[PDB]
């Protein structure tokens, strides 16, 4: 819910009526078949809130 | 506001429960057919008298 977003260096995702950037996380965004098909596809890290708080 | 069009047409898909992927993944596709339907707009409203 919302819609990549770049200030030229990073991405974010923010929703789209208000620039409200956050990180690309997990839950921010669902998984659907590999990019390879997607005309636009661009290279970017997801974050995932599993691997910090597995270092313990 | 300047949007593309794919994108807004993915609005338009979550806007009827349709997700992102199945036009992102059949883009080609849906072109195709909005052409073909466009251009049989045209012959319908030519032949058809009424
Ligand atoms: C884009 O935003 C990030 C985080 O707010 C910042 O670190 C970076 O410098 C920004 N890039 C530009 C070109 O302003
Ligand atoms: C970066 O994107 C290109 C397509 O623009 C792709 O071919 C390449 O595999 C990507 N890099 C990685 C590490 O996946």
């Amino acid at each position: 819910e919302g819609v990549f977003v770049s200030n030229g260096t990073h991405w974010f995702v923010t929703q789209r009526n208000f620039y409200e950037p956050q990180i690309i996380t997990t839950d921010n965004t669902f998984v659907s078949g590999n990019c390879d098909v997607v005309i636009g596809i661009v290279n970017n890290t997801v974050y995932d809130p599993l691997q910090p708080e597995l270092d313990s | 506001l300047q949007i593309p069009f794919p994108m807004q047409m993915a609005y338009r898909f979550n806007g009827i429960g349709v997700t992102q992927n199945v036009l992102y993944e059949n883009q080609k596709l849906i072109a195709n057919q909005f052409n073909s339907a466009i251009g049989k707009i045209q012959d319908s409203l030519s032949s058809t008298p009424s």
